[PDB]
C-alpha cells in the first residue's frame, strides 16, 4: 500500500525472437515491467532495430501530416476508445501502403486543386475580358471583320487614375485606353484575395509603343492574356473559354468532393492509426534495449518488477507465446542483486495529488516510510491552519466539488492551460483543503472576517455595571473602555467550540489572537516534528540500523522533547493554571525559555511558573546539551572501531566531519524549524486581517447607508467584494498558504525521517493513449 | 512454478529448439549440396559424353 514502497526485484527473461515482439507487447499492455538498456556500449542511434524505429517515425510523420490536413479542413476526428495492439507480423507493409496512399493521394489532390484553381481564375478573367471587349466593340460594327496594335487586361480598381496618368505620361498622347468596372469582384490569380477589378482595353500605333505599354502593365502587375482580332475569332474563343470554364468548375467540384471523402475516411480511423503506430514504435524502441543476436539467437531482457506481479507477468508471457504461436515458452528468472531498486508507491486516484506533492522534493528511497498517507491529512490541515476561514473554505470546497463531479468531462476535454491542469490534478487536494479550512474557520469563528455566535458568548457586559464600578457616565467618558473577567459574572467559562464571537467586535482582538495563534503554531509544529522523528525511528528499525536507533534518533528525540516539547507543556500548563486573579504575576513563557537557555534564573522579575522550575529546567538543559556529544562522538567512534580495528575505505576524519555537520545541522534545525512553524500564525493573521480590511473597505460601504437606495449600490459593491475575495484571498493567499504548508512538509517535517534519494519507477506502460 | 527446476526445464527447451534450428539448417544445406553435386556431375559427364559420342 502507501505505507512504504513495494517490494522490488530484478528479473531476466529468455524469449525467442519470433515471439519476443508479441511478448513485449503484452508486457506493454500490462504495464508493471520496466526494461533497462543492456547494450549501452553502442549508442541508441546505431542499435539493431533502428531501421524499424526509423520507419515507424516516418509513419508517425505521415499520420501527423494527414491529421494536420484534417484540422485544416472542418472535418472532425472520431474517438472510439479501442486500443488495438500493433500487429507483430509484417503488417507494417500493409500499414505503410495504406498511409502512403492516404498521403500521396492528398498531396496530389492539393497540388492539382491549386493548379486548377489558378487556371479557372485565369480563364474567368479571360472570359470577362472577352465579354467587355465585345461590349466595347458595339458602337456600330457594320463590317463583319492591321497597323493598329491591340492589348487588353485587368487592373485593380482605384489604380485606374495612376495607370492612366502613367500611360499618358510615357506614351505621350499617342495611346488610347478604355476601362470598365467588373461588378461582382473577383479573386486575384496569385495574390489570393477578393478585390474589385477594372477590365481595360489599350490601342497603340506601333512596335515601340507596344513594348512600352506591355512593360508598363507588367510593372503595374496587371494581366493581359491574348484577345481576338476579328468578331468571328472573338465569338469562337469566348465560347471555348466559357466551355472550358464550366468543365474546370465541374472538375474542381469533383476533386474537392474526392478530397472531402478521402479525408473523412482518414479521420474515421486516424486516432486508431496513431495509437497503433505509436505503440509499434515504442515496442521496437524497447526491444532495442534488449540484447541481440550478437550473443544469442534468443532475446535477453532485464527488468524491474514488484514481487507480487511476477505470476501475472508470467501469465502475460504465456499470452505472448500463444499469440506468437512459438512452441518454446519464454522463461523468467529472479536473481539476487546489488543495484538500487526504484520507489513504487501504488498510487491511487485520490492519493495521486498527495503523492506527487511529496515526490516533488525528491522521490523517496526504496522502502522507506512514505510521508504520503500522513500528508493526505497534515497538508490540508496545515493549509487550513493558515487559510482558516469558514466562508472562503465553503467557496473552495464547492469549487473542488465541482471539479470532482465534472472531472470526467474536463478529463475528456483536454486543454493546454497549465494552471488549470495543475489545479484539476490537485482537485482532491483542494477539496480536503477546503474541508479543513471550513473546520479551522469554525474554530477561529471566522466567516468572511465575521464570527458567528452560534452558542452564545461567555462575556457578559452587565456584571460590569452591576458588580463593577461602571455607569452611563463612564460609558460617555470612555471612548473604548475595556472589560475584565476578575469580577464574577463577566466571563462565564470558555466558548464550547471555537474562538468566542465577542473577540470579533473587541478592539483587543489582535492582542489575544496573536498570542493564541502563536502558541497554536508552535504547538502544532513541535508535534509534527516529533511525529517525524518517530517515523525516522521506524525507518531505522526497518532498515536495521541499531547504530542509528541508539545514536541519532534517541538523542534526537530526547533533545527535541526536552528543549521544545517542554515548551508545549509549559504553554498548556500556563493556560490551565493562570487566570485573571493571578494576571499580575503571570510569567512570560518567552522570557522563561530565554532564561532556561541562558541559565539566567533571576531573583527579580516574573516569578517561577512552578515549584522546582530551576532544577527541572537545569536538568533539561543539561540533557539537551549532552545529546549533542551523544550524536557526535559516539557513532563515529563505534564505526571506526568495528570497521577498521576489526577485519584489520574508512576515513575517520571525514566521518567525524560528516557527523559534526549532521549534529550541527539537526541542532540548529530544531530551533530554526520551531521558528519557521510560526509562518502558520503569520499567514493566518495575514489572511484574517486582509479579509477584515477587504470587508470594511468594500461592503461596509454598501451596508453603512441609511437610505433604502443603498440596496441597489450593494449590488455593485458586492460584485467588487466577490471578485476581490476570489482574486486576492482565494487565489493568491490560498496559493501562498498551500505552498507554505508544502514547504513545512518538505523541510521542517520531512528532514526528520525522509531521504528522497531514490528513482521514480517509470514502467513500460502505454501512455500513448494521449 | 518458477523454481530452479522450472528454469532448468525452460533452458533445456530453449537448448532443444536451438539444436532443432541448427539441425534444420544442416538438412537444408545438405540437400542443397547434394543437388549441386548432382548437377555438376551431370554437366561434366555430358561434356565427356559429347567427345565419346563424336569419336564412336
Ligand atoms: C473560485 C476559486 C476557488 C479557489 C481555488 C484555488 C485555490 C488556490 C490554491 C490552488 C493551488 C493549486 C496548486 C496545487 C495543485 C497541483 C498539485 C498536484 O496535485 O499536481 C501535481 C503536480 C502537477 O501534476 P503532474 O503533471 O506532475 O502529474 C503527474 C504526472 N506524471 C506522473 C506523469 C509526471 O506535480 C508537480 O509538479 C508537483 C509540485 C506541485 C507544486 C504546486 C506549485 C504551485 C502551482 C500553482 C498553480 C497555479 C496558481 C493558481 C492559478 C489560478 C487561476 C487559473
Ligand atoms: C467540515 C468539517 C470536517 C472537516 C474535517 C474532515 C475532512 C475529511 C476529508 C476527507 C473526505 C473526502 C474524501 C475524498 C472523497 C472522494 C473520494 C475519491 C475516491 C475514493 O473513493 O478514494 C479512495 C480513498 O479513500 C477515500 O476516498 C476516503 C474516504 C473515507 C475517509 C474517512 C476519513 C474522513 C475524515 C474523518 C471523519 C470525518 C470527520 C468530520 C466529521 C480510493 O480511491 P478509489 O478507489 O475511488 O480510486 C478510483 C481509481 N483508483
Ligand atoms: C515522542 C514524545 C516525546 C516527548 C514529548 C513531550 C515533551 C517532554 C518534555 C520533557 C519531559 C516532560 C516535562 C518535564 C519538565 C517539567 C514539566 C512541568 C509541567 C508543569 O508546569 O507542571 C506543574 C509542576 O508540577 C509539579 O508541581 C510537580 C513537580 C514538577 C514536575 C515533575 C515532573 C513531571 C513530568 C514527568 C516526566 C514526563 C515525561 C513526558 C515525556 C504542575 O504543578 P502545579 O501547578 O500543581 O504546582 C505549582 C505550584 N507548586
Ligand atoms: O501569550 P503572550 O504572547 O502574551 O506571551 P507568553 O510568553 O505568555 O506565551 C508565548 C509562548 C510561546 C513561547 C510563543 C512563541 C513565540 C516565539 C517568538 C519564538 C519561538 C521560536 C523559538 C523557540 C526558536 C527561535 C529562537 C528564539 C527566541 C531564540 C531562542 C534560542 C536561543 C536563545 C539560543
Ligand atoms: C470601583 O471600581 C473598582 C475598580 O474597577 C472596582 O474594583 C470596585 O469594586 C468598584 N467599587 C464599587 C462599585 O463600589
Amino acid at each position: 500500500e502507501l505505507f512504504r514502497s513495494e517490494e522490488m526485484t530484478l528479473a531476466q527473461l529468455f524469449l525467442q525472437s519470433e515471439a519476443a515482439y508479441c511478448c513485449v507487447s503484452e508486457l506493454e499492455e500490462l504495464g508493471k515491467v520496466q526494461f533497462r538498456d543492456l547494450n549501452p556500449d553502442v549508442n541508441v542511434f546505431q542499435r539493431k532495430f533502428v531501421n524499424e524505429v526509423r520507419r515507424c517515425e516516418e509513419m508517425d510523420r505521415k499520420l501527423r501530416f494527414v491529421e494536420k490536413e484534417i484540422r485544416k479542413a472542418n472535418i472532425p476526428i472520431m474517438d472510439t476508445g479501442e486500443n488495438p495492439e500493433v500487429p507483430f507480423p509484417r503488417d507494417m507493409i500493409d500499414l505503410e501502403a495504406n498511409f502512403e496512399k492516404i498521403e500521396n493521394e492528398l498531396k496530389e489532390i492539393n497540388t492539382n486543386q491549386e493548379a486548377l484553381k489558378r487556371n479557372f481564375l485565369e480563364l474567368t478573367e479571360l472570359k470577362f475580358i472577352l465579354r467587355k471587349t465585345q461590349q466595347f466593340f458595339d458602337e456600330m460594327a457594320d463590317p463583319d471583320l492591321l497597323r493598329l496594335g491591340f492589348v487588353a487586361g485587368v487592373i485593380n480598381r482605384e489604380r485606374i487614375p495612376t495607370f492612366e496618368r502613367m500611360l499618358w505620361r510615357v506614351c505621350r498622347g499617342n495611346v488610347f485606353l478604355r476601362q470598365a468596372e467588373i461588378e461582382n469582384p473577383l479573386e486575384d490569380p496569385v495574390t489570393g484575395d477578393y478585390v474589385h477589378k477594372s477590365v481595360f482595353i489599350i490601342f497603340f500605333q506601333g512596335d515601340q509603343l507596344k513594348n512600352r505599354v506591355k512593360k508598363i502593365c507588367e510593372g503595374f502587375r496587371a494581366s493581359l492574356y491574348p484577345c481576338p482580332e476579328t468578331p468571328q475569332e472573338r465569338k469562337e474563343m469566348a465560347s471555348g473559354v466559357n466551355t472550358r470554364i464550366d468543365d474546370l468548375q465541374m472538375v474542381l467540384n469533383q476533386t474537392e468532393d474526392h478530397r472531402q471523402r478521402v479525408l473523412q475516411a482518414a479521420a474515421k480511423n486516424i486516432r486508431v492509426w496513431f495509437i497503433k503506430v505509436r505503440k509499434m514504435k515504442a515496442i521496437y524502441h524497447t526491444l532495442n534495449l534488449c540484447n541481440i543476436d550478437v550473443t544469442q539467437k534468443c532475446l535477453i531482457a532485464e527488468v524491474w518488477c514488484p514481487v507480487t506481479d511476477l505470476d501475472s507477468i508470467q501469465f502475460a508471457l504465456r499470452r505472448g507465446t500463444e499469440h506468437s504461436g512459438s512452441t518454446v515458452p519464454s522463461i523468467l528468472n529472479r536473481m539476487q542483486t546489488n543495484q538500487t531498486p526504484p520507489t513504487y508507491n501504488k498510487t491511487n486516484k485520490f492519493t495521486h495529488g498527495f503523492q506527487n506533492i511529496v515526490d516533488a522534493y525528491g522521490i523517496g528511497t526504496y522502502r522507506e516510510i512514505n510521508p504520503a498517507p500522513y500528508t493526505v491529512i497534515t497538508f490540508p490541515f496545515l493549509f487550513a491552519v493558515m487559510f482558516g476561514d469558514f466562508g472562503h473554505g465553503i467557496l473552495m470546497t464547492l469549487f473542488a466539488v465541482w471539479m470532482v463531479l465534472r472531472e470526467s468531462r474536463i478529463l475528456s476535454q483536454k486543454n493546454e492551460n497549465e494552471m488549470f491542469s495543475m489545479v484539476f490534478s490537485g482537485r482532491y487536494i483542494i477539496l480536503l483543503m477546503g474541508l479543513f479550512s471550513i473546520y479551522t474557520g469554525l474554530i477561529y469563528n471566522d466567516c468572511f472576517s465575521k464570527s458567528l455566535n452560534i452558542f452564545g458568548s461567555s462575556w457578559s457586559v452587565r456584571p460590569m455595571f452591576t458588580i463593577g464600578n461602571w455607569t452611563e457616565e463612564t460609558l460617555l467618558g470612555s471612548s473604548v473602555l475595556q472589560l475584565n473577567p476578575a469580577i464574577p459574572g463577566v466571563f462565564g467559562g470558555p466558548y464550547p467550540f471555537g474562538i468566542d464571537p465577542i473577540w470579533n467586535i473587541a478592539t483587543n482582538k489582535l492582542t489575544f489572537l496573536n498570542s493564541f495563534k502563536m502558541k497554536m503554531s508552535v504547538i502544532l509544529g513541535i508535534i509534527h516534528m516529533l511525529f517525524g522523528v518517530s517515523l525516522s525511528l521506524f525507518n531505522h528499525i526497518y532498515f536495521k540500523k541499531p547504530l542509528n536507533i541508539y545514536f541519532g534518533f534517541i538523542p534526537e528525540i530526547i533533545f527535541m522533547s526536552s528543549l521544545f516539547g517542554y515548551l508545549v507543556i509549559l504553554i498548556f500548563y500556563k493556560w490551565t493554571a493562570y487566570d485573571a486573579h493571578s494576571s499580575r504575576n503571570a510569567p512570560s513563557l518567552l522570557i522563561h525559555f530565554i532564561n532556561m537557555f541562558l541559565f539566567s534564573y533571576p531573583e527579580s522579575g516574573n516569578a517561577m511558573l512552578y515549584s522546582g522550575q530551576k532544577g527541572i529546567q537545569c536538568f533539561l538543559i543539561v540533557v539537551a546539551m549532552l545529546c549533542v556529544p551523544w550524536m557526535l562522538l559516539f557513532k563515529p567512534l563505534i564505526l571506526r572501531h568495528q570497521y577498521l580495528r576489526k577485519k584489520h575505505v574508512f576515513d575517520f576524519g571525514d566521518t567525524m566531519v560528516h557527523q559534526a555537520i549532521h549534529t550541527i545541522e539537526y541542532c540548529l534545525g530544531c530551533i530554526s524549524n520551531t521558528a519557521s512553524y510560526l509562518r502558520l500564525w503569520a499567514l493566518s493573521l495575514a489572511h484574517a486581517q486582509l479579509s477584515e480590511v477587504l470587508w470594511t473597505m468594500v461592503i461596509h460601504i454598501g451596508l453603512h447607508v441609511r437610505s433604502l437606495a443603498g440596496g441597489l449600490g450593494l449590488f455593485f459593491i458586492f460584485a467588487a467584494f466577490a471578485t476581490l475575495t476570489v482574486a486576492i484571498l482565494l487565489i493568491m493567499e490560498g496559493l501562498s498558504a498551500f505552498l507554505h504548508a508544502l514547504r513545512l512538509h518538505w523541510v521542517e517535517f520531512q528532514n526528520k525521517f525522509y531521504t528522497g534519494t531514490g528513482f521514480k519507477f517509470l514502467p513500460f506502460s502505454f501512455e500513448h493513449i494521449r | 512454478a518458477l523454481s530452479d527446476a522450472d528454469v532448468q526445464k525452460q533452458i533445456k527447451h530453449m537448448m532443444a529448439f536451438i539444436e532443432q534450428e541448427a539441425n534444420e539448417k544442416a538438412e537444408e544445406i545438405d540437400a542443397k549440396a547434394e543437388e549441386e553435386f548432382n548437377i555438376e556431375k551431370g554437366r561434366l559427364v555430358q561434356t565427356q559424353r559429347l567427345k565419346i559420342m563424336e569419336y564412336y
